[PDB]
């Protein structure tokens, strides 16, 4: 009754359109610039 | 219910004229099932 | 899981706010004018 209530009102694919994704263990930090700076100093020597 | 039924009946018997007819249904205006059932009812006939 | 999904997304009282009410057996017709016309003819005589 409740699932075909939601099917008639909102939609058939409502729980997969609305399902939560967020999880704080999967956050990605990208704060390394000194290392990529040193590698770019190298490949400036490699480029002509 | 009884209060609203008396209200709409007195409304008809006060303001009615030539060939006027008043039909009265109980329908939630926040349900797509009720809107679809209401348009089917106004569409095809009802023979009990 | 599904009911507290709907509780977190839409609301706690969502099924009672959205529940269907319509039923075609409870339609009320009010197309009697000749009878109320005759009774109003009587009470015009009763009023002074």
């Amino acid at each position: 009754e409740l699932i075909d209530l939601v099917t008639a009102e909102l939609g058939a694919d409502w729980p997969r359109l609305v399902a939560p994704v967020f999880d704080p263990k999967k956050a990605v930090v990208f704060d390394d610039r000194w290392a990529s700076a040193r590698e770019d100093l190298v490949k400036l020597w490699l480029t002509d | 219910d009884e209060e609203r039924l008396a209200f709409y009946r007195t409304l008809y018997r006060d303001h009615a004229r030539y060939g006027a007819a008043l039909w009265l249904v109980a329908a939630n205006m926040a349900s797509y099932s009720d809107v679809d059932a209401l348009v089917e009812w106004i569409g095809t006939e009802q023979t009990e």
